[PDB]
């Protein structure tokens, strides 16, 4: 009863997921009942047809019921700070921020793909003594000593001293999972463990959702100027295997080709996972090496065509 | 729209086609719709609700019928040109509408 | 609606004299022949380098390479087993840079020909690449990378 | 574009490359450089030639498979080298745009396009009839030197014609 | 140079791995292959915009760069080394030339551009129209290296002039016709644009003719 | 005007009140402080309210009770002469013309169809106005 | 551009006219011999801007 | 008031007896006011024609044909519509 | 006059270099007055025929509609007054409304000149105001037909 009255959610595979599930089934009963009840009152003065019996009367014509009006003006109130109440102690669960993360994704979205750059592995079982790549940020300062001027403009750049075209923000690791066009990316974590992805987008505000996760986030193209939390942690993902993910926004004209992976296997696979592509190893290589499935298993890569009528 | 997303298959239409399909949808349903059609029924029946014999300003809520047919034809112009209409969605987020994104 | 299933700018081959052959696995990219002739033909017996990007489109690999030979007898020096999720490239197309002081298994895999088979700029001529996937015709071109005019002789007026 | 001297100098197939046109015209050994009272006279009557000039165009050997060809017209190209005349089969003004990746020869006079991958007929605009041809090949030297003449009246038609 | 591949190869991957795909090959319908393009392509296509390119139409309009002179370099220098193919030009210092490809004859430069360039874009350099959606730009934002750059790799429906087509000399005598009439202040007026009759009968009817019918409604009566 | 004043002085409570209360828990409890767009955005709509709030009130302390405001008025109390209220006019449309000619040249970055657009606005805007003042052709 | 004015002025001319009725009965020669000026005038500015070979 | 009134007698010369009335067109009298309905509905028929035939033209394009299709098609209608309802005295 | 030839610059043949066959802009239109004979030109349908071993090019049609043109146009009045019938001294002028048929069918001649003059601009029209060239041809084909009979129906109506 629960998956048909959750009204298509996914069961959660973090307990983030699974509580914010529940919040919603909880809104969904809320929501279920009020409106059970206010078509009850819909097609019952439905039933106040005018009646040939009667005469040339016509109603009470009351209008202006102060006690009623109060009473339904408190009780919804009531209804919502309920609601906001437990929406409140469940956002709580939205990033908690662990300053100890046990695996930490780049997820960099640039045009119509992603890349997931491992930035750092510390388990707290002990292992991984893994990094990411502090080189590879180059910036854009144009700090010429003089423009096409002759003197004194000595421009340092349009803003805070750097051009647009910066990609500063931007962080970059050795391990990077791209996706091509022709080879949707497969993130593969750690079951069991925190895993935290920093957010960035490398040209246009887009979405990183992962259906399963419950949860999407926007990534930004330069979210700490923007005044924007990108970083976002799940505490735990429980169940294994492939999860579908989507973008979630507007990306331009091939956002609904941004479709990745996330691929949950267990701590020792994520061993030799990553030991492998320390190696000189592709994704799906690693993938094959430990032993699954290298392509994204629950969505096939789009055809490039432009559509089924193009003649190829 | 609703055609193409009947089959899984991009059957006649492209992506960017159907971006500006929803772009011009949302906006035309909302902005040369909906918002110009409450003063359509205020045009229609608000002097005549107060008993008024017509409106504060009667040129300028002419101006302003035309203001609305013209402004809201020039926003469909987008199709004819080879390009089309504007790719992002009718919010028009700020990236993806400078002239780097969708130029 | 130009923007349509059928658009200009989506199905434009690259702006480069080699040709393109996506025929099997493994796609071949701006595969030309530098083959500078001083007269109207290549006279055979000359050798000529074959120019090409092998790049491989599949992670499941198709790096054999077996043959890729013609009529004019094609030997691939220094043949290396390269394409694996990337690119193989034979030779150095005019401009090309070495990106290091070093080099990988000495020359980087250079395919030239003996013609056996006088050859002309302007003309197509088949060029059969084989790899263990299976074997596709390419109709490689002649270009002249980035050699500058050749001094035509004064013309005499008569 | 040299001012006077030597304004037509002979060329060879190597000089354009994939998706390229080149304006020619119809030089002869006879017609030399532009240095003598003789010549700059021929030489100006060939740049003055209302019927002279034609376009060499470079199919991109990847679409050289999209090519179709005409009655009579089958061996005219020289491998990839394409030579059709500038003037526009319509009204006769050059035809001189050239749309590479899209092989079509638009003539700015009227907008009337001609697909140079098959023989350049007109796929739009006013124009009727398909450009023509020149035949084209290589002498000694491998310098290129029309192999015949166009087997049709090449200017914008009249009543006299198609017979 | 090493550490230019590699911003070149992390420009690209997070640019344009979706529509030119990883290895330089052209993703099937997307975009096309960049084996062979050179370093002139990557720079003037970049330069002017165009290639971060976020449409299929009939063509790629030009927009504000995505990048600055350096990571252009950087992306230029990838392409060149995996593909291999012509060079921007470049000065004695380093930097691209700008004032050297300003070549010094400027009649012949203007009998080429006629020749070959005014053929679409305009007698001046204005735009121009082409067959479905497409059109030739004004040339008169182009710098010396992008439209010498522009010739050497033809963009899009533009035809491709190597070298061997025009010697770097013709091309340079090409770049200064195409700035000098850019820049060049129009003598009797305001040129309306560049096209004579139509700017020119529009400015008739509009402000000629509204001054005489004006002026003959002041001195006239209404009846 | 004791209502139509009281309307836009409760707005502009609201509107005071949402505006500090927003800057407030922008400048803390925010990941980058005062939002500095949201903030200044509610405080100047606090502002339109406040203008037309106290232009509203002035003229209600300017002006006597009119019938319209007054409860028990007769229609007769009201019945008198109505002002000039325009009559057809034709000088609209060609207003939203040339105001429609001045933004497609500003979309298409058109300089010269926007010099003329604007001029188009000008003639127009000048018809309007004067519409109803062109004294009589003085031959 | 006094040619243009000229031309300009002659369809403005034939405008009113036309639209006046200042053609029937009467005046219906001095429309013809005014139609064949139009026509000269147009021509005339043909050979304006084409005596310049350019 | 500063306006004084206009007599006019323009000469006069079809009678105008038939065909429009002073009701339907309030200048009848005054200049040309009634152009026969067969004109009209023969002169949209062959501008539906002419639309389709431009079909027959040298270009490969297929939305072109599309359009002068519709737009004939409307022309049709409309002059269809228009001979149907002066059939039966405007009516429906 | 004098203001316009000092502050608007006019056919700068000095930037439109010499005539050359082989060398061509993309402008290529004529002055305004014969913009609707490029026009005609340009949007007429390509239509040619060719007889026993003859050929009648595209420019016959555009030849033939100018020479309707000018016919018409010179004959108007003798028109008028054949379908009319009125003969009849004519000293007063009528005003445009009070004609409403032949001030429909004078619109109706404007729409077609105005159309066939911006159609001869078409290539800038497409260049500048971004439409596609083919696309402005093809309007200017199909209101050649649509756009008079529109302008005719509004013009009879307004002056109505
Ligand atoms: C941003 C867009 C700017 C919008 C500005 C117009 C909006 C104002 C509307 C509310 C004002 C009150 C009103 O009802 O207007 C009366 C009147 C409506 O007349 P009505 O309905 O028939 O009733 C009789 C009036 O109530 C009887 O009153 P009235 O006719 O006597 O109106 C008095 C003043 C009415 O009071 C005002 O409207 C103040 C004028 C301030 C507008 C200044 C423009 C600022 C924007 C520039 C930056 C963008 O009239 C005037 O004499 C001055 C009008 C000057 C307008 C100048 C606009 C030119 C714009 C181009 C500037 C070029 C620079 C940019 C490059 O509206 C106008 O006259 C304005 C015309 C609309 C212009 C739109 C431009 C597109
Ligand atoms: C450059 C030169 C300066 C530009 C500004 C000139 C406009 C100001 C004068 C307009 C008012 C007028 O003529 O009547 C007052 C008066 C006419 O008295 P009236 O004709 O014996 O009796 C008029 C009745 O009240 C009959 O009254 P009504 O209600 O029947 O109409 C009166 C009048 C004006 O009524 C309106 O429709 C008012 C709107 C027009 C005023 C435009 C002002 C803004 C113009 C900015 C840019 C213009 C483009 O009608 C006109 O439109 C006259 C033609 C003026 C058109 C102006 C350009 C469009 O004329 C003057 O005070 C001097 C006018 C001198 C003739 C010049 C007019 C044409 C030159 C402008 C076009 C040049 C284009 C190049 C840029
Ligand atoms: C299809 C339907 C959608 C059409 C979309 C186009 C809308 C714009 C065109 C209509 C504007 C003119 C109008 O409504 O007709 C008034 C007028 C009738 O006025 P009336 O009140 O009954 O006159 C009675 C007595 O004459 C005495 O009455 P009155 O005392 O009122 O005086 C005569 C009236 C009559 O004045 C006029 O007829 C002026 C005509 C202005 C035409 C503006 C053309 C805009 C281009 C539209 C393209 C289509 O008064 C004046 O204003 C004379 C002064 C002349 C002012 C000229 C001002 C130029 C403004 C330019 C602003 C920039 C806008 C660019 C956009 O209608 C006409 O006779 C002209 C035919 C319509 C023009 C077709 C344009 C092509
Ligand atoms: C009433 C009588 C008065 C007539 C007007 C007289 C104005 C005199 C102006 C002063 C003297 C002459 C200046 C000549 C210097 C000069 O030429 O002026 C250009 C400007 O040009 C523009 O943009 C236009 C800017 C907008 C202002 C002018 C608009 C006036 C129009 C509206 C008048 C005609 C009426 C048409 C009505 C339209 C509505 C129809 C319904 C400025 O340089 P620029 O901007 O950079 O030109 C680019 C090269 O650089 C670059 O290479 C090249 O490639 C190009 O891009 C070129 O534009
Ligand atoms: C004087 C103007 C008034 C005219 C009045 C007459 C009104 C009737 C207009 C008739 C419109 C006809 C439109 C069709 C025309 C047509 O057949 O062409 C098409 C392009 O369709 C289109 O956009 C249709 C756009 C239609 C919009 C018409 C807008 C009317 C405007 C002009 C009215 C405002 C007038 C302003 C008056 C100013 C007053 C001045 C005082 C396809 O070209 P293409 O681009 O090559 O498409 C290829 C694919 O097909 C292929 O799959 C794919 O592979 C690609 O190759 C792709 O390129
Ligand atoms: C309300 C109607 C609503 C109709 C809305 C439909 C909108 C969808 C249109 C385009 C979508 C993008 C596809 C873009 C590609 C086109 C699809 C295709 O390939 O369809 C096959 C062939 C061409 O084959 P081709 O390979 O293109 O090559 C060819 C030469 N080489 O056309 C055909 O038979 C089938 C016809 C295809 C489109 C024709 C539509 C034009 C106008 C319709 C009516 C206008 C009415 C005006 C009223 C006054
Ligand atoms: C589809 C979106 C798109 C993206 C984003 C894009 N390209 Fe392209 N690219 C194309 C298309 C389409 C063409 C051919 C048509 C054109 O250039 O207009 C092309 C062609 C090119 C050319 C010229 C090829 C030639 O033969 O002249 C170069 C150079 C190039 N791309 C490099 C890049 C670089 C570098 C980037 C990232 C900085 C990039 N592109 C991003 C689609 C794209
Ligand atoms: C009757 C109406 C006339 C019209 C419509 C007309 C029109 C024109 C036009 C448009 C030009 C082009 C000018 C240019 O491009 O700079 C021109 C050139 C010329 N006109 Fe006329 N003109 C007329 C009468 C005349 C007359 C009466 C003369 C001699 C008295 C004349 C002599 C010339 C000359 C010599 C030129 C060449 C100028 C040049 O090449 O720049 N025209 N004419
Ligand atoms: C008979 C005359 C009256 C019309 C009769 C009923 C007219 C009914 C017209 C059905 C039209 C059906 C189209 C089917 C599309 C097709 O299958 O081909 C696809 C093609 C490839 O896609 C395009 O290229 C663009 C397609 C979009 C057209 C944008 C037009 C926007 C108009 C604006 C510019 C405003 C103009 C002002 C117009 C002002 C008028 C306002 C109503
Ligand atoms: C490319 O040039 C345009 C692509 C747009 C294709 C989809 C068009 C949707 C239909 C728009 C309706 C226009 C108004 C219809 C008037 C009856
Ligand atoms: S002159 Fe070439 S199409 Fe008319
Ligand atoms: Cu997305
Ligand atoms: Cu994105």
């Amino acid at each position: 009863w629960s998956d048909a009255l959750a009204l298509g959610w996914p069961t959660g595979i973090t307990p983030e997921a699974k509580l914010n599930r529940e919040l919603w089934i909880g809104s969904v009963i809320a929501s279920f009942a009020v409106g059970a009840i206010v078509w009850g009152l819909i097609f019952w003065t439905s039933a106040f047809h005018r009646k040939k019996a009667t005469d040339t009367e016509l109603p009470r014509q009351f209008g202006y019921n102060m006690p009623l009006e109060l009473t339904l003006t408190v009780i919804p109130f009531l209804i919502i700070s309920v609601l906001f109440y437990f929406t409140v102690v469940v956002q709580e669960r939205m990033m908690h921020k662990d300053p100890n993360p046990e695996v930490v994704i780049d997820v960099t979205a640039f045009q119509w793909n992603w890349k997931f750059g491992y930035q750092k592995i510390a388990f707290a079982d002990g292992s991984f003594d893994y990094d990411g790549a502090d080189p590879e940020r180059k910036e854009a300062m144009t700090s010429r000593p003089e423009g096409k001027d002759e003197h004194g403009i000595e421009k340092v750049g349009p803003i805070r001293g750097m051009t647009p075209e910066d990609r500063t923000y931007l962080n970059f690791d050795k391990i990077e999972t791209l996706g091509t066009s022709s080879e949707i990316p497969v993130l593969v974590l750690p079951a069991g463990k925190r895993i935290e992805f920093v957010l960035n987008s490398a040209d246009v505000i887009h979405g990183f959702w992962v259906p399963e996760f419950l949860f999407k986030r926007d990534v930004l193209p330069e979210p700490k100027a923007n005044n924007s939390d990108n970083v976002f942690q799940v505490s735990e993902i429980q169940q294994t295997g492939a999860f579908v993910g989507r973008c979630t926004e507007m990306c331009g004209t091939f956002h609904a080709m941004m479709n990745f992976e996330v691929r949950v296997v267990e701590p020792n696979d994520f061993k030799a996972y990553i030991d492998q592509r320390n190696a000189g190893k592709t994704n799906a290589e690693a993938l094959a090496a430990i032993n699954q499935p290298p392509l994204a298993i629950t969505t096939e890569p789009f055809e490039s065509r432009r559509g089924e009528l193009v003649p190829q | 729209m609703r055609t193409e997303l009947a089959m899984p298959g991009l059957q006649f239409l492209s992506n960017e086609q159907f971006n500006q399909l929803f772009t011009m949808h949302g906006t035309v349903m909302l902005l040369f719709y909906a918002t110009p059609i409450v003063f359509g029924f205020a045009n229609l029946v608000l002097p005549l609700q107060i008993g008024a014999p017509d409106v504060a300003f009667p040129r300028l809520n002419a101006l302003s019928f035309w203001l609305f047919l013209f402004g809201a034809l020039i926003a469909i112009a987008g199709f004819i040109t080879p390009g089309g209409a504007a790719d992002f969605g009718w919010t028009a987020y700020s990236p993806l509408t400078d002239a780097i994104h969708s130029p | 609606c130009s923007a349509g299933q059928i658009s200009q700018t989506t199905t434009q081959e690259p702006a480069v004299n080699g040709v393109n052959a996506q025929a099997g696995q493994v796609s071949l990219r701006n595969v030309h022949l530098r083959a500078p002739q001083q007269t109207d033909y290549v006279e055979p017996g000359t050798t000529v380098e074959l120019l090409f990007v092998a790049a491989n489109d599949s992670t499941e690999s198709n790096k054999l390479k077996s043959i890729t030979s013609d009529v004019g007898e094609v030997t691939l020096t220094g043949d290396s087993t390269v394409p694996a999720d990337g690119v193989l490239i034979v030779g150095e197309p005019d401009g090309q840079i070495q990106a290091v002081e070093n080099a990988e298994a000495a020359d980087a895999v250079t395919a030239e020909v003996e013609l056996t088979k006088p050859i002309t700029n302007g003309l197509l001529y088949d060029f059969t690449f084989t790899f263990e996937d299976g074997e596709t015709t390419v109709a490689v071109p002649i270009s002249a990378g980035e050699q500058p005019r050749r001094p035509v002789p004064p013309a005499g007026p008569g | 574009g040299r001012p006077g001297e030597s304004p037509f100098v002979k060329m060879r197939p190597e000089d354009i490359d994939a998706g390229g046109m080149e304006t020619v015209f119809p030089w002869r050994e006879s017609d030399g450089d532009g240095t003598t009272v003789e010549s700059e006279h021929k030489l100006t009557e060939i740049a003055m030639g209302v019927r002279n000039p034609v376009m060499l165009i470079r199919i991109k050997p990847a679409d050289m498979h999209r090519v179709i060809k005409r009655k009579g017209q089958e061996s005219f190209n020289f491998g990839e080298l394409f030579a059709y005349t500038k003037v526009c089969s319509h009204l006769g003004c050059p035809s001189s745009l050239y749309e590479q990746q899209t092989y079509r020869i638009l003539c700015p006079c009227h907008q009337s396009q001609f697909d140079a991958l098959e023989f350049a007929k007109p796929i739009f605009g006013p124009a009727a009839r398909a450009l023509a041809q020149l035949p084209i090949t290589i002498d000694e030297d491998g310098y290129l030197v029309a192999n015949g003449d166009f087997v049709e009246p090449v200017g914008p038609a009249f009543w006299e014609r198609k017979s | 140079q090493s550490a230019l591949l590699r911003t070149g190869k992390q420009l690209f991957e997070t640019s344009c791995v979706s529509c030119h795909g990883a290895n330089l090959q052209g993703v099937p319908d997307r975009g096309p292959s960049l084996i062979g393009t050179g370093e002139a392509a990557v720079y003037f296509q970049v330069s002017t915009g165009r290639m971060p390119a976020m449409r299929g139409e009939a063509q790629a309009p030009s927009k504000p760069p995505h990048f600055d002179e350096s990571q252009i370099d950087a992306l230029g220098a990838y392409v060149q080394a995996n593909g291999g193919g012509p060079t921007v030009p470049r000065d004695d210092h380093g930097a691209v030339a700008q004032e050297s490809l300003i070549g010094g004859d400027v009649a012949r430069g203007g009998d080429l551009f006629r020749l070959n360039c005014a053929s679409c874009h305009n007698f001046t350099g204005k735009g121009g129209a082409l067959s479905s959606g497409k059109y030739a730009p004004d040339l008169g934002d182009a710098n010396p290296a992008q439209i010498y750059t522009a010739m050497l790799t033809g963009p899009q429906n533009m035809p491709k002039f190597s070298d061997r087509q025009l010697t770097p000399d013709e091309k340079r005598d090409i770049v200064a016709y195409v700035r000098e009439s850019a820049e060049t202040p129009s003598y009797g007026g305001y040129g309306l644009g560049g096209f004579g009759p139509a700017p020119e009968g529009m400015a008739m009817w509009i402000i000629g003719m509204v001054a005489a019918i004006g002026v003959a409604m002041w001195i006239g009566s209404r009846a | 005007m004791h209502i139509e004043a009281r309307l836009f002085e409760i707005l502009t409570a609201f509107f005071a009140l949402a505006a500090v209360v927003y800057a407030v828990l922008t400048a803390m409890f925010a990941t980058g402080g005062v939002e500095w767009a949201g903030t200044t955005a509610l405080v100047l709509t606090t502002g339109l309210t406040l203008i037309t709030g106290t232009f509203f009130r002035f003229v209600a302390r300017r002006l006597d009770t009119r019938p319209e405001d007054y409860e028990d008025a007769e229609i007769s109390d009201g019945a008198g002469e109505l002002g000039f209220f325009a009559p057809h006019s034709w000088w609209p449309i060609l207003i939203s013309l040339s105001f429609s000619t001045a933004a497609v040249g500003a979309a298409l970055w058109l300089p010269w169809l926007i010099a003329a657009g604007v001029a188009f606005v000008i003639t127009s805007v000048c018809g309007l106005v004067f519409e109803y003042y062109w004294g009589p052709e003085k031959h | 551009w006094a040619a243009l004015m000229f031309a300009a002025s002659i369809m403005v001319h034939l405008a009113r006219i036309f639209f006046t009725g200042a053609f029937r009965r009467p005046r219906e020669a001095n429309w013809v011999i005014g139609s064949l000026l139009l026509i000269l005038a147009m021509f005339e500015g043909f050979f304006g801007y084409s005596l310049p070979d350019d | 008031m500063s306006s004084t009134q206009d007599r006019s007698q323009l000469d006069p010369e079809v009678e105008r007896h038939t065909g429009v009335d002073v009701e339907d067109v309030p200048s009848a009298e005054w200049g040309w006011s009634h152009m026969p309905i067969g004109v009209m509905h023969i002169g949209g028929l062959l501008s539906a024609a002419f639309l389709l035939v431009m079909m027959r033209g040298n270009h490969v394009g297929h939305v072109e044909d599309w359009f002068l299709i519709g737009f004939a098609a409307v022309i049709v209608a409309l002059v269809g519509r228009n001979w149907w309802l002066r059939r039966r005295g405007w009516i429906r | 006059l004098g203001l316009m030839g000092g502050l608007l610059t006019i056919n700068p043949i000095w930037n439109l270099g010499p005539y050359k066959p082989s060398q061509v802009s993309a402008g290529s239109q004529p002055d305004f007055y014969m913009m609707w004979t490029d026009g005609l030109i340009r949007l007429w349908p390509a239509w040619e025929f060719y007889p026993f071993g003859h050929t009648i090019p595209q420019g016959v049609w555009v030849a033939v509609g100018m020479g309707l043109v000018f016919a018409l146009l010179i004959a108007y009045p003798f028109i008028e007054k054949k379908v009319t019938g009125d003969d009849a001294h004519h000293n007063l002028l009528q005003r445009p409304r009070d004609v409403p048929v032949r001030t429909a069918i004078g619109s109706m001649a404007i729409a077609l000149y105005l159309l066939l003059t911006f159609a001869c601009m078409n290539d800038i029209i497409a260049l500048k105001f971004h439409i596609s060239l083919n696309a402005t041809t093809w309007i200017g084909r199909i209101g050649m037909v649509v756009l008079p009979a529109i302008v005719y129906f509004v013009a009879y109506r307004w002056a109505i």
